[PDB]
């Protein structure tokens, strides 16, 4: 015999098995690993499959050597399927062999049909037996894919967007209906997938107008400097300029609030609250203003033409906010004239419209494609997340439209978006400070409500421990790399979905590539080997002991320094 | 309605007719019941049908062989069929006194027969250190010489394969208590009961649940009816390994 | 026997049995496991109620099987009626055997008169066993039914009102005096009724008059301007 | 004569004077641990291990607790033969799919 | 054998190493130390590495010095190479030797 083991003692959900003899000495290396496989009965016919957690090898000069495998059952095989459950009862002794490769593949094999199998890994422990996943499953419910800093994550991210872009049903050569949205702030995916639509600073146009009510505030306003006035102002002179630029039907030109989504000039609105510093009134209280029509009072019907630079304000008294908005006023002219806000609040976000705004963000344009790269390195990072927050709400708003019409008209033709986050952390921190509020808030939404509107997310962090609770246990299927620091592993392991007794325990112990995926969409939490990515994420580091090891570089200084005056 | 989809509307007709479970009415009672539909259709002499007597002969307690059956799902297809049927296992088998009577022709190899005894005596059977109730199955083996029947049991003695026929000693007579004594013995795989009187007097000797697990060609052994049998047919010897 | 168990040990809320023989193994797959009720007594009438906490099932080369339970008693069975409360004193030993259908369910439904059972779920540990709530104490008092994604939260709450219009008192056909109205957001509970009135925008009409000052200046008025 | 109902996917944002005004609690699966902390504090009994259940409840099992259950236990749910119309989206299958142009500039015009 | 230690448990990410002898009364000092790596092999070829966690030294009036180490593999070399990631099973008992000068350089080194 190659192995002699045996149950010799049962828990509820403990199995303590006691190798007696082992000869071949590579059912030890290979079969009686940590996440090692073993079938338990008396008999081929129905078996309790058990997953290994602990053992302990000891030897003695004169004692026998123990061994003493400690297992949990993770269910029940049965002619050839298997069924889950910890609840079923295998009385001692029972015989212990390392399972069979036909009842490991009936693991993984059976619970998922053949039109609903997503296969992107196999399994670590044994490498002819792939896992796939619930792939409806996969994508409906949220992802999470965590691993600390060098152990591939990056890699597993792009090897499911691969695999989910190259499925394709038999009858056409075009591109599919995936839709996968990617927030790369360290620019790993470009070279990740060559056929998709990649957008920087230099590319991407957000409009400004398009941001709601939180996001506007957060870009204009001084939280330190919580002025009622500066924030009640930066209402009005928004919402009358979204009034006066919508041209198409009038009935919802009255209806517009400051949070809806229609252009204003904010040039025009700086203009509007810098004639509002410089407020006179009269006896009457009632601010006059000349202009080149004429003189006139300050009225709702007269809001609208202290958007121009030319007028003069005539008066005696002073205003209600004579001078009180002049550090509201070059604060905003700190944000429009900043060049690293220029995709934002440039020249471009003027002539840009809706249609084209969201044709860009999904890849809908002319030129199609299944990935978009949304390259957030070149993003500030203090607008980096009001950036993050105005495509997450406008794919998830883009997402109720969709299936609102379609819950009324009935077609199946349905429009599917992922979203990567890969750094998540930093868009949804678990600190409640206000700044990264706007897109904490914006994920929660796609976290919570999203995957019923077609829009849900992917959570990609070599860091999960300020990733929110909130937003994290929303994602159902939770992948893990290498987690080598406790802090992220305590936090994965109170987070965690129903797992099995001592899988989780081996996070800081995974080689490279290895992973570890639970949820509803797979049908055991298992430690599996991930398909290497032949087209891999690389980012192009700057080499600092490359370039440091050079000659003093002396020309490359004065071109540097004649761009930096616009020269 | 054809000859691969209409058959699976007769099942709901036998299940009625019996008042019986579902697994020997597919299994046991349709396929015993299309197997004589042939037997009087083969025939080229008489094609004409009765039912007084068609209705009780396919309830012999065997699980005749179907040759159609066998044929347009293949053999692994079929013979895991009867795995699931009259083979019903579980993780925690009782020790019971399982007999497995097997049909050894003078055609058939011993390799081939070893080799159902090594997966009879592997799955039936618990001789671990640690039970306190540990159980053998019991082999009986009819239709060969006793010259081709004793080369078997001593090459099966050869491999570290001990069994007990109730004869421990040259010129014994049979002794029941020395299978039943090797039932509860570890060291002691299996019982090899020799023949049919020998067989018949076992069960006088047992007071535990016995079962009957009876696998067979041409020939079948009229078992006493009060306690379980599972009686089927096939054509090799070669098709019990993959059933027990 | 099948089961030969008996109670080796008694705190004031645990109990230790340890099973002897267990000839029946298909005793200790469905009724010995963790959540299961034991039936504690000497007796076929008076018998303690204890729910299996956990096991340990030891086993070794030259002893006999060591098959130990930790159970925690519930209540009291008098004649066939339950009567909660785990403070009643059993002194070892006590013969143990696994409880049976109709004591089980005397857990669950002696506590409720016959009349006020409403049930609309079983145990999670033993299917069989319906688990039924005072009918009356339901619904007079509010409810918060809460699930995650997924987890069947609409389909508990379709099932509950599905058994209040099927309550009904045996002597009409027709509708009974239920009355239930579901705020369907997301257009579910229409397909889960197919008899009632669903109300979607294209057949309400809302009379605004009805409102109040407060919800007409939220219809036609804006409050930032 | 007239109460309540309060079936909600996330129970942490009910307000805490209308959610403990219920008396009877059903808590299915809640994954939220803001979920698992607001429903706790504010549920009228305890069970066993409930911090450690509740993220485990499989699909139809509830807790049914309060004053017309005396002893708080984990049911299943009956089955329901007529189930409500559930909110999913095979991704897989409606990836699969080839590139969808027709249904894009209908949700822009509606916006 | 100037130091002669062995195996007598294994763990998934633990060793006990049992030192027999240690004639050498120096090799403890630099090279067995909590820290320090050891050579886990029955063969000059494959070896695993360990490095020292915790020891203990207990010392009776009557009985034998049980020089206890306790040390965790992390990884394995290969005729030279070094290879990260150390989950491979060695099987107990095993000849523990400090490692030489090459194999630690090659833990740093060749990676």
């Amino acid at each position: 015999n190659d192995i002699n083991a045996e149950v010799v003692s049962v828990s509820p959900n403990k199995l303590k098995i006691s190798v007696d003899d082992l000869e071949e000495f590579k059912i030890a290396e290979e079969k009686l690993g940590v996440g090692s496989y073993l079938r338990v009965s008396d008999n081929q016919d129905v078996a309790l499959l058990a997953i290994i957690d602990n053992f302990s090898i000891e030897v003695k000069e004169s004692q026998k050597q123990k061994y003493m495998i400690e297992a949990s059952p993770i269910g029940l095989v049965k002619n050839g399927k298997f069924y889950r459950g910890g609840d079923s009862l295998a009385l001692p002794p029972k015989k212990v062999e390392p399972a069979k490769l036909d009842e490991i593949i009936s693991i993984y094999s059976d619970s998922i049909d053949i039109n609903d199998r997503f296969t992107f890994s196999s399994l670590s422990l044994n490498t002819k037996v792939s896992v796939p996943v619930n792939g409806n499953r996969f994508f409906n419910k949220h992802i999470a894919i965590v691993g600390s800093t060098g152990s591939g994550k990056s890699h597993t991210v792009a090897k499911i967007l691969q695999k989910a872009v190259d499925e394709k049903q038999e009858g056409y050569k075009g591109l599919n209906n995936s839709h996968i949205i990617i927030f790369d702030i360290h620019s790993e995916y470009e070279n990740a997938f060559p056929n998709s639509n990649v957008l920087n600073v230099d590319t991407l146009t957000l409009p400004y107008w398009l941001l709601n009510g939180d996001e506007l505030e957060e870009l204009f306003l001084d939280t330190e400097a919580n002025d009622h006035n500066q924030r009640n102002v930066f209402r009005q002179a928004i919402t009358l300029n979204k009034k006066i630029h919508f041209q198409g039907d009038p009935a919802t030109k009255e209806i517009i609030s400051f949070h809806s989504p229609y252009y204003f000039d904010i040039n025009e609105v700086i203009n509007y609250i810098n004639n509002r510093n410089n407020e006179r009134k009269n006896k009457d209280n009632e601010h006059i203003w000349s202009d080149e029509e004429g003189n006139f009072k300050f009225d709702n019907e007269n809001a609208h033409r202290l958007f121009k630079e030319n007028v003069t304000p005539d008066g005696s008294s002073a205003g209600a906010l004579n001078g009180k908005l002049l550090n509201f006023v070059d604060r905003l002219q700190s944000k429009i004239f900043d060049k690293r806000l220029d995709f934002i609040l440039g020249e471009g976000s003027k002539s840009v419209t809706f249609k084209e705004t969201l044709e860009t963000l999904i890849s809908y344009g002319k030129d199609k494609s299944n990935i978009t790269i949304l390259d957030v390195s070149g993003v500030p990072f203090e607008v980096l997340s009001i950036c993050v927050s105005l495509i997450s709400r406008l794919i998830f708003e883009f997402g109720y439209h969709s299936k609102k019409i379609k819950r009324k008209s009935n077609e199946n033709q349905d429009i599917p978006i992922l979203i990567v986050y890969e750094e998540a952390h930093k868009y949804a921190p678990k600190s409640d400070l206000s700044k990264y509020r706007t897109s904490k808030e914006a994920i929660e939404r796609i976290a919570k409500e999203g995957r019923k509107y077609g829009v849900t997310l992917l959570l990609a962090s070599q860091r999960p421990s300020e990733i929110s609770e909130t937003i994290f246990s929303q994602c159902n299927t939770f992948i893990s790399m290498r987690l080598t620091n406790p802090d992220d592993q305590n936090y994965v392991k109170r987070l965690l979905p129903d797992t099995v007794g001592d899988i989780t325990n081996l996070l800081p112990s995974l080689k490279e590539g290895e992973a570890l995926i639970m949820g509803d969409s797979i049908s055991i939490p298992s430690i599996v080997k991930i398909e290497k990515c032949t087209i891999p994420p690389s980012s192009i580091d700057i080499k600092y002991l490359d370039e440091w090891r050079k000659e003093w570089v002396d020309s490359e200084f004065d071109k540097i320094i004649e761009q930096w005056s616009k020269s | 309605k054809s000859f691969d989809d209409q058959k699976k509307e007769t099942i709901q007709i036998i299940k009625n007719h019996f008042q019986c479970e579902d697994y020997e009415a597919e299994h046991y009672l349709y396929s015993n019941a299309f197997r004589k539909t042939y037997d009087i259709s083969c025939n080229k002499k008489d094609r004409r049908i009765k039912k007084s007597d068609f209705v009780e002969s396919i309830n012999k307690s065997k699980v005749l062989f179907n040759i159609w059956f066998y044929q347009y799902e293949g053999r692994k297809e079929y013979l895991r069929k009867l795995k699931e049927s009259f083979i019903r296992r579980s993780v925690n088998t009782s020790p019971y006194a399982r007999f497995f009577i097997l049909e050894f022709q003078d055609k058939t190899d011993i390799k081939t027969v070893k080799d159902c005894i090594y997966k009879i005596q592997s799955n039936w059977s618990n001789l671990s250190k640690r039970t306190d109730r540990p159980y053998s199955p019991f082999l009986l083996f009819h239709g060969t010489s006793d010259a081709n029947l004793y080369e078997l049991k001593n090459q099966l003695f050869n491999e570290d394969l001990i069994f007990t026929d109730g004869y421990p000693f040259k010129g014994s007579v049979f002794t029941p208590k020395m299978l039943i004594e090797g039932f509860s013995n570890k060291e002691i795989h299996f019982q090899f009961i020799n023949d049919i009187d020998d067989f018949n007097e076992t069960l006088n000797s047992i007071n535990i649940r016995k079962e009957v697990y009876q696998f067979y060609t041409e020939n079948c052994l009229d078992i006493p009816s009060q306690l379980p049998q599972v009686n089927i047919q096939v054509k090799d010897f070669a098709d019990i390994k993959e059933i027990v």
